[PDB]
């Protein structure tokens, strides 16, 4: 498998432009984002994917603004981004799926917004 | 080159009820990108029984170190055999996509179970 640091919660409120729910594998050794897939999942939906073989992003349209850093990838790190709109209309449970070549793991974080 | 195969070098083990089986299964590649899993049975209605997700398999685990990148061997162990558990079982690799789907399927290995 692949391994993950792991959190069992993130938070927001008005106040973030942007949020970020976090990813990270421990024992991620790629050479080149070609070895690399990204899933991530809400509700039993892909709402974000990257495929590294061909170097391509796919969101739906209501996660229009939903990205990684690809680059970071090498080093483990494949936290989500969006912006607030996104967000606040989608708040829950996402699962995080990481596979390098053969090997995969996935990750679970609940995106938490709180009414101030 | 050559084309990835996944080799289940077993058609039959045998087990006695309450001990532990083997199934043994290695691949001959690391691409495309994807994992492996294993099945009790073919078609529609088969069996999930492992993956490399944490927490899902609680009978079941890899014999060899497959947190390593350059792990090839894909065999398991499954404790606590019953009648219950005698079957086909298949060691199959997928490939990435929304979603995953089948590339290629090891031979099979049939597990017997020795009543008392
Ligand atoms: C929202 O903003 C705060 C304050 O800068 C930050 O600490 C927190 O990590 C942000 N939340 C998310 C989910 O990105
Ligand atoms: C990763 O591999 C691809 C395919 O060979 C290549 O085009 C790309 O430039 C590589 N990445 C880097 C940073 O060289
Ligand atoms: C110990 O547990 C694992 C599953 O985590 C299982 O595959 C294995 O057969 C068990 N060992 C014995 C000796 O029962």
């Amino acid at each position: 498998q692949l391994l993950f640091n792991k959190t069992k919660s993130v938070e927001f409120t008005f106040g973030n432009d942007t949020v970020v729910i976090p990813c990270f594998v421990t024992n991620m050794e790629a050479q080149n984002t070609t070895e690399v897939y990204v899933k991530w999942k809400f509700k039993g939906r892909d709402i974000y994917t990257f495929d590294g073989a061909l170097n391509k992003s796919t969101v739906p349209t209501d996660f229009s603004s939903a990205k990684i850093e690809v680059s970071q990838l090498l080093k483990g790190d494949a936290s989500l981004k969006m912006d607030k709109s996104d967000a606040v209309s989608h708040t829950g449970n996402y699962t995080c799926e990481v596979t390098e070549l053969t090997r995969e793991g996935e990750t679970i974080i609940e995106l938490k917004y709180r009414v101030v | 080159e050559e084309e990835l195969q996944v080799i289940q070098p077993d058609k039959s083990v045998s087990v006695a009820a309450g001990e532990s089986a083997i199934l043994h299964c290695t691949v001959t590649s690391l691409i495309p990108v994807g994992p492996i899993q294993w099945f009790r049975g073919a078609g529609p209605a088969r069996e999930l029984i492992y993956n490399q997700k944490e927490g899902h398999f609680p009978r079941v685990t890899t014999v060899s170190e497959s947190t390593k990148r350059e792990n090839m061997d894909f065999s398991i162990s499954i404790s606590n055999i019953t009648p219950a558990d005698a079957g086909t079982y298949y060691c199959v690799k997928f490939r990435k996509g929304s979603p995953d789907t089948e590339f290629k399927s090891g031979a099979g290995t049939e597990l017997s179970v020795r009543a008392k």
